């Protein structure tokens, strides 16, 4: 019968590893680098677009950075199509929580549920896992500003600063060097860009090959604002830090 | 390669090797025939007497569908029974909805589509039988032969099993020598002869003859078994011809 | 070789190897004999034990007051099939107030075994059965094989070294068929038949298993001291 | 079941609930506690159809306790009330709806404010300074309209509550065998033993 | 019986590649060239009509398809896969949008729904990926004109102009030289015909070329009058005659 | 539905998928459980290749199943969440029907049953997780410590360890733990647990987690400085 | 190499099972041809009855799908009949649901979509057949639409199918180059059938008796097949010219 | 790979035969049937000295008149015991009587072959089911994952089974007392066990008509161990 | 509206002795004021020395007896031809009756 053609996606290796999860991570390591940095007064999300063409429409484009609700955003690394499936699920889960409790969903709860979905694809169903790694950047009134990451294994962890995708080894070393706890948002913006500028496989880092976003309490009095940077705004912030 | 390991897989020729392998099982089985006649059809089959311990006349192989259709087959006997069980369900639902008994061509396609369906998936095995069947309906007499692939045609005479070539040759002579037609009672006698002649290809064990028939005049359009005096008369006719 | 992975696959010569391997399980099983006259039908079964401390595996099963079988091969498969026969015999009684014909019993077993040989996932039954019974057309004996093939016989035997008993019955055919109105003599012929399949071992009191059905005799099984008469 | 009251004061929420359990012409019990603790700072009283009341209360209790263990965090009274309302809102269009009315009294530790929610079996939620279910309201609401002040103490709230029970004991047809009173505040939930 | 293939036929290889998606893209590479160019006041999509036989009527086979009155689609790769995608794309525009909001979906969202369908064929049980890349041109009130590409993986990207299929590499280079942000629709049609002549080998006329635009509203193509807000479809398929007129002043 | 029998017997009588799940446990960070006279202590390793972590929000290694029972683990982290969730739900369900919190033996038996079900169910792989379940039964002062593993077998332990280099720390506990006289106090039990982890860990900084469970739902997690004091005390006594 | 057993992509972007289904098409060794007149659409096919024991009346590869639509198949008869039965059911359901007779081209698309599904879904194999649908459509007039195992379909001015299809194709191509039109400029269907047989004789280079051919004719409001004597009458007309 | 319910060329189910190998790796379990009762005894086999041996539950009650001992992948036995207990209690509910030991065993063995592509694989554990009923008296059954069960006068399963079975062959007779049977299980267990036999690493149990199924205490077993050593030294 | 029940009348009587037991019943079957049969037995030998009657609505009574007779048959198959005790039969019948608690057998049963 059909047994002949089954890849058996949800099994262990003799070493005790999940083949498909390991290979999905190998896929993600070729995707454009995404960096998250958490400051005391906000969070920065920076991401490098995958080898851009000059005729690509840049302003009306969304590849790396997505909005989950008003308080939470994600940076993507891997298959975009796979990520969008998970993003719409996450968006729905957030609205279910709000409908049930009349309160915005705590960041970790959203992250756990999305990570639990990925876990399921590694243990049962016989389907391939989602070839996606997220950086979650969000705020709630319990823990304040929070950075998380999840990967195809369904395992998630919290971070002060973190990178996913390509050159994470080199990127993580640079972040570990210059990061400190009393850091401000504007400093974190500069660190994020400087790190990408050194770890990039491109010749020079330009505005058209970047997506950028901040989550500050920079609105008026005790409330959070999400800023998905426009092309011209990335151009200005790149000049202001002296990269171009 | 490996194209022959799974059912429903096309080979580079455009062939389904699993179906061709099922045909080999049919070729291995005992001989069975079908003869179309003036106003009906006649069926006959070779029953190998494996042992003295087999009860004569009590291992019946020819099967009836509805009250007007006869079915006989060569190959895997259980597979044939499964096909007839389906045939009986198909014929029952036709009569249920449309009142009239199922026509033979209509019935032929019902089996055809069912057998063909068992060549579409790797989760099922093709049928290991060629089935000779037919009967009498509103449009007269019809004889059919169905194969593992789902392929079937109408026939003047039909044969399958280990002695199919011997039987086919003998059938072709009847078609040539009787262009105007063969009678029902004649066809019963000829059927006996052809089974006896086809037994030469399976002559280690001696055998038991079994005949059935549908005829508008002789059996009133219904399927019946040939027994008693009419059976012995046909056996004697066959015995006289081999010598 | 490459065509014995499952039952859904034919070999290049048109063979079903999984069905043939199931047939092989019967040959490993202990011998059992069946024979009938015109008035009665008898089952004789050599039971097998694990060792001297163990009991002897029961070979004969009752299906109705007028029908029952003996098994050879996988016993759990015989339990599944005998249970199905019990239900079918019972359906015939409750719905139609009619004792199930022994011939129809065979037809039903054939069709049940067949479905397992044409579908992916499942497997063939790994047991052979000898069904005896007395119905409206007198005494009957059937031989079931898990290929689906069912055969009505005067006498037969299945299991290891069954060829010895089968040859004896083939010689004795004319004698035992006319043992009418005499249960003990028909059993004696069956006990003598199964004896032709014995090697090194002989028939003891907790080794032999006999069953009988007939004109004025319900299907009843004899074990223990009740079979001491026939040794 | 029958009488359940609630009063929100300056620093606490007070719930009064009748002790009688009647079936037919017999008072089967006169010491029944018609409430469940959902979390350390959230209490729910209930009244309605026999069986349904306790089954529903305990079902909600289990769910809130499960949440507490999972997140290692207490849900706000507002959040619990919204969860309860949705469960009743589902129920009303079910094959057999829960016929249970509830009051949810809780102290929000983040806001440092007491909160009282009244929810009927249809899933109709309202936040109130004082609340009641059943025929009780027909006496107590007008009484509290007159005597209630928003800046009252817990002791003043208990005297205000005594005034309600006295009126109910005077004008209600049925003997409800007094009430069990419980206070919800910053320090949690405690029962007044002498009322 | 029954679909026993409940497991993924597309899986990650040790190198991290998704084989079937890569192979699907290879099938797209073999396919005939198609392209799309975005202008200031419109969008153009075009492709060659590769005829299987001269006896075959190439008019009956439509490579450029209307999805909504303001959205059109063209492809490169396997035609049958494209045909069913158009059927599913048209239906999803109604079920998941128009029947809810009483209006047609914007280009980006319809594209998103098509991408979802193609992604599921990459992960669901017992199926292979679609062997096509789509170019979807469209207009909507709040986003204006837009052009999108959709790949077998389910990934989609917005383009100012692009090409896919056989001679896409050369065609994209040609478009980079000619494209500017001040192009009028007629100029974009002119460039589309120039770009396509490079990839086409045999006959080059209105009968072998299929070309459609997303431009101004067409009241004459609406089919009725009386409702002022309803002004007609922006999608228009250029006729065989209309193409030949522009090939003279080429 | 996906039906494939992934966990199956091999010619030598082994279920490789269950045995390979044990390898995943062997890869996981070390976890240790030691029970004293009036308490149980759960110690856990945290690998130090991860700096720039946020320990406030990062999932803790020891999880509360109820107010009186805790669960630590070694192996796949994502898998452990599924077992913990199920256990937490069953804990509340038991309170609802029996009107009494679960015993530690019952909760262990449930979790072990779930793990077993995944070793002979179609379409699923076994949990790559072994657990240490500890606590005190309702109205009982006798300490309880149980272990589970992917196969589904479970048992009670005076002291036990699981995870990477667990055979080294088990060797330590086997000679250092006296059955006749278990750690009489909380301090003694915590020290023995920290000592055992110091055989394997590396540094006693932010690598060791300690959780102490006492009778009547008295559970508390130790902070960095509190644990560091044990590390400082043990090293000074060692230099002798 | 299991990518050649089921319908998934090979490294070079090919579906080998679909390609091998195309080769099953010619397993019967029969050639078919279809042309359009002014008022009609004619389809002809070779009829080969090798066995003497066969009932020749039951040997047919032309099917009456609906009253208006006819279908000829190139491929094995089991798959041919499978496709025919489904097409009949689809045409009937269409009429019931939408209140008018299913057009030839719409049925072709529907059957092509079904064929496409078999190329994408693994458990279903492709049918090893090429379906040629013919009718006189009430909107589009004389119509020929053809389907294959790949799920491809297109309309035709005329067409041919089988082992010697290419010889027949070019023969027809050269005629339409000469006539300068899309169809057979002829009034009666009888002479359009005569054209079809004549040009098949020229292309294949063989002569035909009455039992060597099989003819289907589509006119307005009915499709019908010709008997042996109807063909014989037609063969006599060709010979006497 | 290959089907789960596949036959070998010798006519045996691969998976069933492989599960029998798993049972051979399991700890020893012995049962002896007498006219005064049926005795069940097992090797506990603790993997480490820190493991509290009294938590090793390899002898188990099904009903008051039926007991059970196991050997092999013991985790697999939990659902078998659960089914047995339910079957026993359910029969009592439907028929107001104790259920026959044979009928109970048959019900358990029906689960055995309910695997394929139902559960994914056979059970990897063998059971010794001992009990008493009014009809057939004291009985001992050996239930395998093949779905087959044999009644035994005495039986050993596990790693030391073939050596212990040969010993039981010589020692068993139809006039054994309960006390004699208790010592005989201890004697044979001590012979096949790796580590030295004592009250902590071995467990005894019995089922009698009068008192029903009882697992022995570590104090009671210890005295039987001491009584056994003295009797062997006495000649 | 369709009424699924009817009253077939009749009456039955059971008495127990020291070493015996009787179960009697009249042989008349009726509907309304008509007689259907003057001899239609409703006390049956069900095997294992158990006699049984289900009086009231005959269709339900015959169905129940039929089911219990069948229950006795399967008790033998499943439990090695063991004799069904009168107390065990009673409990089995309770489950037959209660299985239709929400669409009852309109009968008074005596064994
Ligand atoms: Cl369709
Ligand atoms: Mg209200």
């Amino acid at each position: 019968g059909s047994r002949r053609y089954d890849s058996r996606t949800t099994i262990f290796s003799p070493e005790g590893r999940l083949y498909q999860v390991e290979y999905a991570l190998e896929s993600i390591s070729h995707a454009g680098t995404a960096i998250g940095i958490m400051a005391s007064d906000g969070i920065v999300l920076a991401a490098e677009r995958k080898v851009t063409s000059t005729l690509l429409e840049q302003d009306t484009s969304t590849e790396k950075l997505y909005k989950l609700n008003d308080k939470i955003a994600v940076a993507v690394a891997g298959l975009t199509a796979d990520a969008e499936i998970l993003i719409n699920t996450a968006r729905i889960h957030a609205q279910n929580y709000l409908k049930t409790y009349n309160e915005d969903i705590p960041v970790e709860i959203l992250v756990r549920r999305l990570s639990d979905i990925k876990q399921g694809y590694t243990q049962h169903g016989g389907l391939r896992p989602f070839g996606v790694s997220f950086i979650y950047a969000g705020y709630d009134d319990r823990y304040g500003y929070q950075l998380y990451t999840s990967n195809p294994s369904g395992n998630y962890t919290g971070w002060k600063a973190i990178s996913v995708g390509a050159n994470t080894s080199a990127a993580q070393t640079l972040l570990q060097m210059d990061y400190k706890d009393d850091m401000k948002v504007d400093d974190a913006i500069e660190l994020a860009l400087k790190t990408l500028s050194k770890t990039t496989d491109s010749s020079a880092l330009t505005y058209d090959r970047l997506e950028f976003a901040t989550i500050r309490k920079g609105a008026n009095d005790g409330e959070v604002y999400q800023k998905i940077f426009k092309p011209q705004e990335i151009k200005d912030i790149l000049v202001k830090t002296g990269i171009t | 390669t490996g194209y022959d390991l799974s059912n429903s897989v096309f080979s580079p020729d455009g062939r389904n090797f699993q179906v061709e392998y099922a045909v080999k099982a049919v070729e291995n089985g005992t001989t069975s025939i079908g003869i179309k006649c003036n106003d009906g059809v006649v069926f006959a089959v070779e029953k190998l007497i494996t042992s003295k311990l087999l009860v004569p006349q009590k291992n019946v192989k020819i099967q009836v569908v509805d009250r007007h259709i006869g079915c006989v087959y060569s190959g895997l006997i259980p597979d044939g029974r499964h096909l007839v069980n389906r045939g009986r369900e198909e014929a029952a639902s036709f009569k249920k909805l449309y009142k009239t008994p199922i026509p033979i061509p209509a019935f032929a396609d019902r089996l055809g589509q069912y057998v063909q369906a068992h060549t579409l998936y790797n989760s099922v095995r093709p049928f290991g039988v060629s089935t000779i069947f037919g009967g009498v309906d509103k449009n007269g007499a019809h004889l059919y032969m169905l194969e593992p692939s789902g392929s079937y045609w109408g026939y003047k005479g039909a044969a399958t099993g280990k002695g199919r070539q011997s039987a086919k040759a003998e059938l072709e002579k009847l078609v040539d020598h009787h262009p105007e037609g063969l009678s029902a009672r004649e066809a019963v006698k000829q059927a006996a002869k052809i089974i006896y002649l086809a037994h030469e290809d399976n002559k280690e064990k001696d055998f038991e003859l079994e005949i059935s028939w549908c005829s508008l005049s002789e059996t009133n359009g219904l399927h019946k078994f040939v027994k008693g005096d009419l059976l012995q008369e046909a056996i004697d006719f066959a015995q006289k011809e081999i010598n | 070789n490459n065509y014995d992975g499952d039952t859904v696959t034919f070999s290049p010569t048109g063979r079903l190897f999984q069905v043939e391997y199931a047939l092989e399980a019967i040959k490993q099983g202990s011998v059992t004999v069946g024979l009938r006259s015109n008035t009665h039908a008898v089952l004789v079964a050599l039971k097998r034990n694990a060792d001297e401390l163990s009991s002897y595996q029961k070979k004969i099963i009752k299906c109705d007051e007028h029908m029952g079988l003996s098994l050879a091969g996988l016993a759990p498969d015989a339990r599944v099939l005998s249970n199905y026969l019990r239900q079918q015999c019972n359906y015939s009684s409750l719905v139609f107030n009619r004792k199930l014909a022994v011939e129809r019993a065979g037809h039903l077993l054939c069709d049940k075994a067949q479905k397992n040989t044409q579908s992916y996932g499942g497997r063939p039954y790994g047991v052979g059965l000898l069904i005896i019974g007395y119905d409206k057309s007198g005494a009957h004996l059937l031989e079931f094989q898990p290929s689906g093939n069912v055969t009505e016989l005067y006498g037969t035997a299945i299991g290891a070294r069954s060829q010895g008993a089968k040859t004896y019955l083939e010689r004795t055919l004319d004698t035992f068929i006319k043992i009418d109105g005499n249960p003990d003599e028909l059993i004696k012929a069956g006990v003598e038949a199964i004896s032709q399949s014995l090697r090194d071992e002989s028939l003891t009191v907790d080794n032999l298993s006999i069953a009988i059905v007939g004109k004025d005799t319900p299907f009843t099984i004899y074990d223990g001291e009740a079979v001491a008469k026939y040794i | 079941m029958d009488i359940i009251l609630g009063i929100r004061v300056q620093d606490s929420v007070i719930l009064a609930s009748s002790k009688a359990v009647t079936r037919g012409i017999s008072v089967l019990k006169d010491s029944d506690d018609k409430t469940r603790q959902l979390s350390p700072h959230t209490l729910m009283s209930f009244a309605g159809e026999a069986g349904d009341t306790v089954q529903f209360a305990e079902y909600i209790q289990a769910n809130i306790q499960l949440y507490s263990i999972r997140e290692d965090y207490e849900l706000s009274p507002q959040a619990v009330s919204s969860f309860v309302r949705q469960e009743l809102a589902k129920s009303i269009r079910s094959r057999r709806p829960y016929q249970v009315n509830v009051l949810i009294g809780g102290y929000d530790k983040k806001k440092n404010k007491p909160e009282l929610y009244q929810i009927d079996y249809l899933g109709t939620k309202v936040e109130l300074p004082y609340g009641a279910h059943g025929y009780s309201g027909f006496y107590t609401f007008s009484l509290l309209d007159h005597h209630y002040r928003p800046d009252m103490t817990t002791e003043e709230g208990l005297d205000l509550l005594k005034l309600c029970v006295q009126e109910l004991e005077k004008r209600m047809p049925m003997d409800f065998k007094g009430v069990i009173v419980k206070i919800v505040d910053k320090d949690g939930i405690r029962q007044v033993d002498d009322f | 019986m029954t679909d026993r293939y409940s497991f993924s036929l597309t899986t990650f290889s040790p190198s991290g590649k998704l084989g079937q998606i890569d192979y699907a893209l290879t099938a797209v590479k073999q396919g005939v060239t198609s392209l799309g160019i975005k202008a200031t006041n419109g969008v153009v999509i075009a492709t060659e009509k590769k005829s299987s036989s001269p006896l075959a009527m190439s008019e009956t086979l439509s490579k450029v398809s209307l999805l909504t009155p303001d959205i059109g689609a063209v492809y490169s790769g396997m035609g049958p896969d494209y045909r069913v995608l158009v059927d599913k794309s048209r239906k999803v525009a109604h079920t998941s949008y128009k029947r809810i909001y009483g209006e047609y979906p914007p280009t980006k969202l319809l594209v998103s729904e098509v991408a979802k369908i193609m992604q599921e064929a990459t992960q669901s049980g017992g199926v292979r990926p679609f062997g096509v890349s789509l170019l979807i041109a469209g207009h909507d009130e709040f986003n204006g004109f837009s052009l999108y590409q959709v790949d077998p993986s389910g990934s989609y990207f917005p383009w100012k102009a692009t090409a896919i299929g056989k001679g896409s590499v050369a065609a994209k280079t040609f478009l980079e030289k000619r494209w500017n942000d001040e192009l009028e629709l007629e100029d974009a049609i002119h460039i589309a015909l120039l770009t396509l002549k490079e990839s086409v080998e045999g006959e080059f006329n209105g009968d072998t070329i299929e070309l459609a635009i997303i431009g101004d509203e067409n009241p004459d193509l609406l089919g009725y009058t009386g409702i002022p807000t309803d002004k007609g479809p922006r999608f228009r398929k250029l006729t065989s005659q209309e193409i030949n007129d522009r090939l003279e002043a080429l | 539905g996906y039906d494939r029998a992934l966990s199956i017997f091999s010619p030598d009588g082994h279920i490789f998928q269950v045995e390979y799940a044990l390898e995943a446990v062997k890869r996981g960070t070390c976890a240790v459980g030691v029970k004293g006279k009036n308490c149980v202590v759960l110690g856990c390793e945290r690998r130090s290749t991860l700096k720039l972590q946020d320990t406030r929000i990062t999932p803790s290694k020891v999880s509360k199943i109820d107010s009186h029972v805790v669960l630590s683990f070694s192996g796949l982290n994502a898998d452990s969440r599924i077992l913990i969730e199920k256990a937490r739900v069953e804990a509340q369900s038991h309170r609802l029907t029996l009107e009494d919190p679960v015993t530690v033996e019952y909760l262990t038996r449930y979790v072990a049953g779930v793990q077993q079900r995944y070793t002979q169910s179609g379409g699923v792989r076994p949990f790559g997780v072994s657990t240490l379940i500890a606590g005190f039964d309702p109205r009982d002062d006798e300490p309880k410590l149980y272990q589970t593993e992917p196969s589904g077998i479970y048992s009670s332990w005076s002291a036990q360890t699981i995870g990477r280099n667990s055979k080294t720390v088990r060797e330590f506990l086997e000679k250092n733990y006296d059955r006749k006289e278990p750690p009489a106090t909380v301090e003694e039990c915590v020290k023995l647990t920290v000592r055992s982890l110091l055989e394997v860990v590396q540094t006693g900084a932010k690598n060791i987690e300690i959780t102490v469970v006492k009778p009547d739902s008295d559970i508390v997690a130790l902070s960095s400085e509190e644990i560091n004091q044990y590390v400082t005390q043990i090293e000074q006594e060692k230099q002798e | 190499g299991y990518d050649r057993h089921i319908t998934i992509f090979s490294p070079e972007g090919r579906l080998y099972q679909v390609e091998y289904a195309f080769k099953a098409t010619n397993q019967t060794n029969i050639n078919s041809l279809a042309v359009r007149g002014k008022d009609c659409t004619v389809v002809i096919s070779q009829k080969k009855v090798p066995d003497k024991l066969l009932d020749p009346t039951t040997v047919s590869y032309i099917f009456c799908i609906s009253r208006t639509i006819g279908m000829v198949v190139n491929g094995p008869i089991p798959d041919a009949r499978n496709a025919a039965l489904r097409a009949k059911a689809e045409a009937a359901e269409f009429r019931y649901k939408y209140g008018y007779d299913m057009p030839c081209d719409v049925l072709a698309k529907r059957m092509a979509n079904l064929s496409q599904i078999y190329t994408q879904r693994a458990y279903m194999r492709p049918l090893g057949v090429i379906l040629t649908f013919v009718s006189v459509d009430e909107e589009l007039g004389p119509s020929i639409y053809k389907t294959d195992p790949a799920g491809y379909y297109v309309g035709y001015k005329a067409t041919a199918t089988g082992p010697k299809q290419q010889e027949i194709t070019t023969n027809l191509e050269n005629h339409f180059k000469k006539s300068k039109i899309d169809h057979i400029n002829e009034e009666s269907w009888e002479k359009v059938v005569e054209f079809a047989i004549t040009h098949m004789i020229d292309a294949l280079g063989t002569e035909f008796s009455k039992n060597d051919l099989e003819v289907g004719v589509a006119t307005k409001d009915k499709f019908f097949t010709l008997s042996a004597e109807n063909i014989e009458e037609r063969l006599v007309a060709i010979a006497e010219q | 790979d290959r089907g789960v319910s596949t036959f070998s060329p010798e006519g045996r189910l691969f998976q069933v035969e492989y599960s029998l190998e798993a049972i051979k790796l399991g700890s020893t379990a012995i049962g002896i049937a007498t006219k005064e009762g049926v005795v069940l005894g097992v090797e506990k086999r603790a993997t480490s000295p820190l493991l509290e041996s009294d938590s090793i539950e390899k002898i188990v009650e099904i009903d008051r008149h039926i007991g059970c001992a196991m050997s092999g992948l013991t985790a697999d036995a939990r659902s078998m015991i659960e089914h047995a207990r339910t079957a026993a209690v359910t029969h009592n509910l439907y028929y107001d009587e104790d259920i026959n030991v044979e009928s109970l065993t048959q019900s358990v063995c029906d689960l055995a072959l309910r695997f394929g592509e139902l559960m994914s694989r056979p059970f990897g554990v063998a059971l010794l089911i001992a009990g008493h009923d009014a009809d057939d008296g004291y009985q001992l059954f050996h239930a395998e994952p093949s779905g087959t069960f044999y009644r035994y006068n005495a039986k050993a399963i596990g790693s030391g089974s073939e050596g212990a079975q040969a010993e039981l062959l010589n020692e068993w007779h139809s006039s054994l007392t309960l006390k004699e049977a208790e010592l005989l299980v201890l004697k044979i267990l001590k012979q096949v066990m790796e580590e030295k036999l004592d009250e902590n690493n071995a467990q005894l149990s019995c089922i009698t008509k009068q008192d029903g199924f009882k697992i022995y205490d570590n104090e009671k077993t210890a005295e039987l161990i001491k009584e056994l050593k003295e009797k062997e030294a006495a000649e | 509206q369709f009424n699924p029940y009817g009253d077939n009348g009749g009456t039955i009587l059971g008495i127990a002795g020291e070493d015996f037991a009787v179960l009697a019943g009249d042989t008349r079957n009726i509907t309304d004021y008509s007689i259907n049969s003057r001899y239609e037995p409703k006390v049956f030998d069900c095997g294992d020395n158990i006699v049984m009657s289900a009086n009231g609505f005959a269709a339900d009574g015959d169905a129940l007896v039929k089911r219990f007779k069948n229950s006795v048959k399967w008790y033998h198959f499943d439990h090695n031809d063991k004799k069904l005790s009168i107390n065990s039969a009673a409990r089995n019948i309770q489950h037959l009756l209660y299985g239709k608690r929400f669409f009852p057998y309109y009968v008074h049963t005596i064994i």
